[PDB]
């Protein structure tokens, strides 16, 4: 904690087990539909 | 019928953009102009007139069935590059000797792009 | 003092008319029964442009609803604002049109045009200084096109100096909602070109495309496409109703718009239309109205103005703004884009500024463009018309009520000469 | 206002009108004794005793079909003179049903229609239900449509008919009747939607899982097509379609008035669970030849016109997008001289499930009425089997000896031999 | 988007489809009756399943698969099994009488009888996809409907669909063991007539997968259920860059452009490295460079031909789990330095890498271990030129005396198609020769 | 006033271009939502260079995120900064490229170029005075290299005197992450020769040789390798955004770098990166930023300048340092080690001092160097093209879109000329 945003200040979160991805950008009748992100990566 | 072009809005009506992943009917990009009064080419009850030059083609549209489709159907893509001349000649003859497949309504629209190695 | 009489024909005209009168009643604070319930005092000053006053403070509209059967005006009465229309302003018949221009024009519509003319003459001789008439109709049906053009001809033979203004739902290029459209479309364009002063062209593919890529409605309905049409319908007549710093009525728009008498078909657009949840990504200023009025994927017309040349352009603004910004942008777009603007007209854009923005917004703007790239509409209709007409495709239905055979001929020659007239003024030096 | 007078002729007309009218009582509130426990006026007419009585006329030449109606559940609903019976039937004979037996009963049906046309304010037009194969469905029906024209004029005369099937048929002498009635109604009829019993047998076997169906499983499917044609005169809609709208958009020529019929989302209640039934899925399945209602294949001919009747929870853009996918496929091919093609109609009232029925409870539906050149085999196969028996003069003595000159076999075979060339040349290019 | 239409054909294709679709239901949340356990979020939580599963209005997910057969006894335990409610009933097509190890019965007589019914069903599943990557084909060369009707599936796909990408997995016939006697007539005639019509074609044979289950896993006597479980873990790793979050994404289009250099040569070979047992992962650390070396090992290969006999025309590595993008590099650079692997002269670049975050899934009661990293591989080698030479051997054997040829001539098929589809293959044996020569 | 409109193409561009907006936003005090929560007034004074104004006191970048299949932009949208982008800026098609150049250049990209050039034309004309564009893309791929060259081609014909930068990711010398790399990269350097103002070369092993050798990261993801690219995308463009004792915009580094117009491939670097336990051991002065800009192992380009001659040099500094000491070291390294500097330019080094350091840092330093040791990047792609091409390897995937065979001949030979154009000066 308390770190600044520098090239060596990112650490993993090893207690995460689902990395699913969602369909935000997509099509429709013919239209490129881009809808609001309800969930993140993994269903959260 | 003839497809046409919504001039600004042809991209929603592109055929792959309406979830139709196969060969489709092309559209008319440019509409040609004419003037005057149009001659009535056909008399009453829909007969074509005698001296109007009728087309050579069949009246009923050329749908190739299953038991009508030729045996040993040629491929859809055939690029001739990186081939011997005789093998590429056999591929083009395979495409050539089936004029009834390439002319149908549901016919094979092939690809012959490139030149084989001499 | 500058009254405007409304005429709705066909089922398209009736539904568009119901939504438009709902819009005006919202704007002037008239509740669904007829009593004023407004906030300001500007809402009540020039209410007589649309609303006749009855006893007891009720405001009845100046509209005439016409149909050939009452199957649509049952649905108009059963709506929210069906109780404000007068019962006598509904004209109906006993038998339908049947998508037949001949039954709309000669057989069935002739016995009904007398009653409609009686009603509209009664509304027109109650205006202190009438300005003109609006007709909202569809060029695909039989009541809207046939009887509508019969009404336009018999109005413009009797009141020949007033303004005639039509909002026409011309046929769409991809999908046609009637097999026998281009006969009716040709035979109505041939009448509009003689007997209207202004005609705005509306296409449903254009309305669908705006309600999907710009408003981002997942399931739009006709109750939203009519809202778009009404919101650009009541934006060309604001300066008759509200104050401003540069007023412009319909006569002034016609005068600055049409340079030759046969060339009066226009392409509309509406500026501050913005998405559902993308309101926090977009500012609302005058350049952000200009770059969206003039965007070619914003027209309500399904014709690209980049194929041709803007003969004239009009912009009608609503809100409290700056004349330097308004005139700066209407000069700036002309100088930056100079292959889509003709040169024998040196300035092309007419600007009007009204004061009161629509109820909810800070600014608004409306655009009415007159281009020589609207001829693609007529060339496409001409080609489909000759394709069916050379073989007598559906011709017995039309011929069996006394229609001539030369009428299709003279209609297609007239539309083809109008096409050549557009192309001459595109290719002029 | 906006009324419709149904006319049902024959046993195949009466037994369809027991499953059409079971729906219309139930789609509105009407009980089977006439009492309701105001959109019914297109089919019902209120008496001063509270009792709604339908606008219909049932005709038969045999008492054993209508005496089931007079004894069954709906015996209080029908006016006693709206059901007409003879004493001897026509017996698969065109001549008896047209000249000798049908003439003693034609002057009493036009008494009943004249009363039912005097109560409707705005009458849209008549509807006919008959069968080509029978004696009264083909001989008497061709005597109604001749006498309807001079007495009523330019009123719309739609008709539904059971066209003969390509392989199965009840009777032997069915190709003499199916030619002799097509020749004599060809100038006196406006539009003729056609189903045949064999293609509905191949839908109830395949779409629903009803092996061994019965006519009551077939009369209910036809009643869901008649209900979706007049669905816009009763329930509120976004794009209305009258009964006048059908002749003008599907009859390009006065000798060519034979469309086909398709009703798309016919599924069982064990498959409505599994699939979504959106607008594009049901539009694409009208044009599919496995779901047609005549055993003729539209891929082997050119389309001429179409008319789509959507019904339920539908939206205008899903109609517009789904049509433009049909216009792109290479298998739906149109004729040279028809560049527009379509007619659309959108209603709001979703379809009504009948107790004891077979179809699922659904939320959208499409009824398509398309006119095709692919029907040219259906007359050319029937022309073989008229010619095959008549070349050596078979069964003719059963036709000459009852009020019929013999020359009506040569002229009714000459005349339809122009109809086969008539279909051929309108699809030919320029 | 990213939809894929699976087409399974044959009894081999059905029994492989039952293995894969149990894996896909567990990999996402789907129960055996279609439903998820209730999504417990606002609106639609996770839409990752759209490549394989559709969704109705009610919350039921129906797969994008078509199960094809000509014998009724194979699909009738799909229709009355545990997963009998997952499949829409019309996706499972059966015949009434089977093809009986005849290519000719399955191509001209019985296959043409049933071709237009299943090309109406793949229209309906291909008009539900907003963006379709390409089909998948699951067959075996040995059987009648696995060779005959499958080869005619690809031909009518090329007419209707054009240059759409039609992948195929296959069970090439084994070198030593064999089910049947007439398999060389089947296997030659279908590689001749799918040759210009197929885009890519991965092969495994059952004898090699026998050598891994007995040896690497500690499961003596593997039934086809244990072989079909491993095939699903290759198809899942090909398609897990389409469903789960990745560092480098690979589509189904980047395999044909990176392993098929020449038009007649579309034959890559699959391999899957850490297939290990639960008594022998208690001892082994599975790093990123420890499982890279074991795709190049001739024991752990999944076909019964050694890559060391030939030249590596290209590679395609599929890394799946808890890996680092730097230790993928730190193993490929090592592999190139050995002289027991030999890349072909005209391929100085070689490789194609793919890194995916979701670790491979544990099936309850399955074979493998819960492993945290994995590698899949599709590599194209000149060492397949020894495989047709053991098929030209057993075609010309029984053809010089013309055994079994009467079972194909009277079954709707002329006899000159025998003596040209082995002459057609005779160029392919020298065509694999000239790409084995260095550019001097 | 000096606006820069950003572009990013493909699955390399949308992974470089997502971290770059996470390093600029915190540099200027912008939350995940978009609002400003800063602690000074220099964080808002010159923010219009990159950030458009939105409504309600909220700021939106000028990113045009471009892709040929939207799978690799669903991950970008679901991150910690996915809501800051206007959703109309996302450009995406249905089916991709397959690492094929022609499918990206001629066939599938060309159906998507007219929808991109509506977006940039809506933003290039909403600037008071546009300075120039950017592009982050990879030459190895299919839509980075493929249509990303069609973008530069069709905007150099509409804005032909502005600035066009590219941060390339040209391929790698040991391990190649696509078999068909030398066809794509030869055919795309040939486009970049006559179509860019500047272009920086980035190899991904030179990014690996930092985070293992220097930063001491045991598990460096591409998160910590995109973070090195985005820490020199901001050094080149700082003197625009932050005040200085001596300024340098993008044009001035372009003027003082290219002696001839065919020679615009540079090699970046970034100085004050330090290992884990060695931060308490570090001396903090100015000549220890000159040690690590110029240290011949920490370029981001995998091309050692010991083989070559420095045609010109740049240097951009971040902090409040002294103008005597900055200029002293440029006299120092030029006059010890003077076998690596060309002779017909007597002072090769351009200097610049911004004042506002990165947060948490007391100083910082950035480098750009133009070398004859960068023509060896172009030799190696030539022999792996012309080995692969003389036996007609993968060509049916390319000529089957309709290409010519002599078009491969010039893109070989134009790249053969620039190999020998650079090679005069060594
Ligand atoms: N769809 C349907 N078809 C029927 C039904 N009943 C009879 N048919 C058809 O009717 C044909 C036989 O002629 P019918 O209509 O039954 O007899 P008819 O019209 O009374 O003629 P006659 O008995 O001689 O007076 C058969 O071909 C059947 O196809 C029915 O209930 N539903
Ligand atoms: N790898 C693998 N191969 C299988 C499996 N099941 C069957 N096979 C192969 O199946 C082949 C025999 O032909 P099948 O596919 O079973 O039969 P078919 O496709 O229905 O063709 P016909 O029986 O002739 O109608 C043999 O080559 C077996 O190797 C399996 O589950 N896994
Ligand atoms: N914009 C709009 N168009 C409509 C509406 N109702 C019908 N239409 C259009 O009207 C055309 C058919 O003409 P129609 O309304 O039937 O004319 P009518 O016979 O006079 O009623 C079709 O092109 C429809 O798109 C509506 O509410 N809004
Ligand atoms: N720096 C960096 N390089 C990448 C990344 N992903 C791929 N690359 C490199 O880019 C090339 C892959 O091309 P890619 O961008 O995936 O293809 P594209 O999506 O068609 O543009 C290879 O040379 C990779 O080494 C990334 O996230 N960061
Ligand atoms: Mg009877
Ligand atoms: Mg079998």
């Amino acid at each position: 904690h308390g770190l600044p945003f520098l090239p060596g200040t990112s650490f993993k979160d090893l207690t995460k087990t689902a990395f699913h991805r969602s369909q935000t950008l997509g099509y429709r009748n013919g239209y490129a539909v881009v809808r609001r992100p309800t969930v993140g990566i993994g269903g959260d | 019928a003839t497809n046409y072009s919504a001039n600004q809005y042809e991209k929603p009506f592109s055929p792959k953009y309406l979830q139709n992943w196969s060969l489709a009917k092309p559209t008319k990009e440019r509409i040609s102009s004419h003037e005057g009064y149009t001659q009535i080419i056909a008399n009453d009850r829909g007969h074509l007139l005698p001296s109007v030059p009728r087309s050579k083609a069949s009246p009923w549209g050329s749908f190739m069935g299953t038991w009508q489709m030729p045996l040993k159907v040629p491929p859809a893509r055939a690029t001739l590059t990186s081939r011997t001349a005789a093998g590429a000649a056999s591929l083009t003859r395979w495409i050539q000797k089936n004029p009834d497949l390439l002319k149908a309504s549901n016919g094979l629209r092939p690809e012959i792009f490139g030149k084989p190695h001499d | 003092m500058r009254e405007i009489v409304h005429l709705q024909a066909g089922q398209c005209g009736n539904q568009i008319g119901a939504k438009f009168w709902e819009v005006i009643s919202d704007e002037h604070g008239i509740d669904p029964t007829g009593t004023y319930h407004g906030d300001s005092d500007l809402q009540l000053e020039r209410i007589n442009v649309y609303y006749n006053e009855a006893t007891g403070g009720k405001y009845v509209p100046r509209a005439v609803l016409v149909d050939l059967e009452p199957g649509t005006m049952d649905s108009v009465r059963s709506g929210p604002f069906g109780q404000i229309f007068r019962p006598d302003n509904f004209v109906f018949g006993q038998s339908g049109a049947g998508n037949n221009w001949a039954k709309g024009h000669y057989t069935e519509g002739a016995e009904l045009v007398d009653s409609v003319l009686d009603v509209v003459r009664k509304e027109a001789e109650s205006c202190d200084c009438l300005q003109g008439f609006q007709l909202t109709h569809s060029l695909g049906g039989g009541t809207g096109s046939g009887m509508g053009t019969l009404l336009i001809s018999k109005i413009r033979e009797e009141y020949p100096d007033r303004i005639m203004n039509t909002f026409s739902v011309v046929p769409s290029p991809k999908v046609s909602d009637t097999v026998v459209e281009p006969y009716n479309a040709t035979l109505s364009v041939h009448q509009l070109v003689e007997n209207t002063d202004e005609t705005y062209c509306i296409d449903n593919e254009a309305l669908y495309d705006i309600c999907f890529r710009t408003l981002k409605l997942t399931t739009p309905t006709y109750g939203d496409l009519n809202h778009l049409v009404s919101a650009t319908m009541s934006g060309v007549t604001t300066c008759l109703r509200f104050p401003g710093q540069l007023n412009a009525d319909l006569r002034k728009l016609a005068v600055n718009m049409v340079p030759f008498p046969r060339l009066h078909f226009f392409m509309p657009g509406f500026a501050p239309l913005t998405s559902r949840g993308s309101q926090q990504y977009r500012a609302l200023t005058v350049p952000e109205l200009t770059q969206q009025m003039f965007d070619a994927k914003n027209m309500m017309a399904a014709c690209d103005p980049r194929h041709g040349r803007y003969l004239t352009v009009a912009a009608v603004f609503r809100g409290r703004m700056s004349m330097k910004e308004v005139d700066e942008q209407m000069l700036n777009v002309q100088n930056k884009n100079s292959s889509y603007f003709v040169e024998w007209i040196p300035n092309n854009v007419k600007t009007a500024v009204c004061d009161i923005p629509p109820r909810g917004l800070k600014m608004s703007a409306t655009f009415i463009g007159n281009s020589t790239a609207i001829q693609e509409l007529f060339k496409r209709i001409s080609e489909q018309f000759t394709a069916m007409f050379r073989r007598k495709a559906f011709l017995h239905w039309y011929t069996g009520e006394g229609m001539d055979e030369m009428e299709f001929t003279e209609a297609e020659s007239n539309m083809n000469d109008l096409v050549s007239e557009y192309q001459q003024y595109q290719d002029a030096t | 206002m906006r009324e419709c007078i149904s006319v049902h002729v024959g046993q195949a007309g009466v037994q369809i009108g027991n499953a059409c009218w079971e729906l219309y009582c139930l789609e509105h509130g009407i009980q089977p004794d006439g009492q309701m426990p105001d959109s019914f006026n297109t089919f019902f007419s209120e008496t001063g005793a509270g009792k709604h009585v339908p606008r219909a006329v049932f005709v038969d030449l045999e008492p054993t079909v209508i005496d089931e109606v007079r004894t069954g559940t709906y015996r209080q609903l029908f006016h006693p003179e709206q059901l007409i019976t003879g004493k001897e039937d026509a017996a698969n004979n065109y001549a008896r049903g047209h000249y000798t037996i049908g003439k003693e009963l034609i002057d009493l049906v036009l008494d009943r229609i004249r009363k039912l046309a005097d109560q409707c304010t705005g009458l849209q037009g008549f509807l006919i239900f008959h069968s080509f194969g029978g004696g009264t469905g083909s001989g008497f029906t061709s005597l109604l449509m001749e006498r309807l024209s001079v007495d009523y004029g330019k009123k719309s005369k739609l008709e539904f008919s059971i066209y003969p099937a390509p392989q199965v048929s009840t009777a032997v002498v069915e190709p003499y009747n199916s030619i002799l009635t097509t020749h004599t109604t060809l100038e006196h009829s406006d539009c003729a939607f056609m189903v045949d019993n064999e293609a509905i047998y191949d839908i109830c076997r395949r779409n629903l899982d009803i092996e061994r169906p019965t006519y009551t499983n077939l009369n209910r499917l036809i009643g869901q097509i008649v209900s979706s044609i007049t669905a816009s005169l009763r329930f509120d809609g976004a794009l209305n379609v009258d009964l006048t709208e059908f002749q003008t958009n599907l009859v390009p020529y006065p000798r060519i008035h034979f469309p086909l019929a398709t009703y798309a989302p016919v599924i069982s209640a064990e498959k409505a669970y599994h699939e979504q039934l959106s607008v594009a899925e049901i539009t694409n399945a009208c044009f599919e030849p496995a779901n047609q209602m005549v055993k003729c294949d539209p891929r082997h001919g050119k389309y001429m016109a179409c008319c789509l009747l959507y019904r339920g929870d539908v939206v205008p853009k899903d109609v517009n997008a789904a049509i433009a996918t049909i216009k792109t496929k290479r298998t739906i091919q149109f004729v040279d001289w028809c560049p527009t093609g379509f007619k659309v109609g959108i209603n709001y009232q979703p379809p009504t499930v009948v107790p004891g029925g077979d179809l699922a409870k659904v939320q959208r539906a499409v009824c398509m009425l398309s006119n095709t050149t692919a029907i040219a085999e259906a007359w050319a196969r029937l022309d073989h089997k008229f010619d095959l028996m008549y070349a050596k003069r078979a069964f003719v003595h059963w036709y000459v000896g009852e009020g019929m000159e013999e020359g009506e076999f040569s002229e009714a075979r000459e005349d339809m031999a122009a109809l086969e060339k008539d279909y051929e040349e309108v699809g030919m290019d320029s």
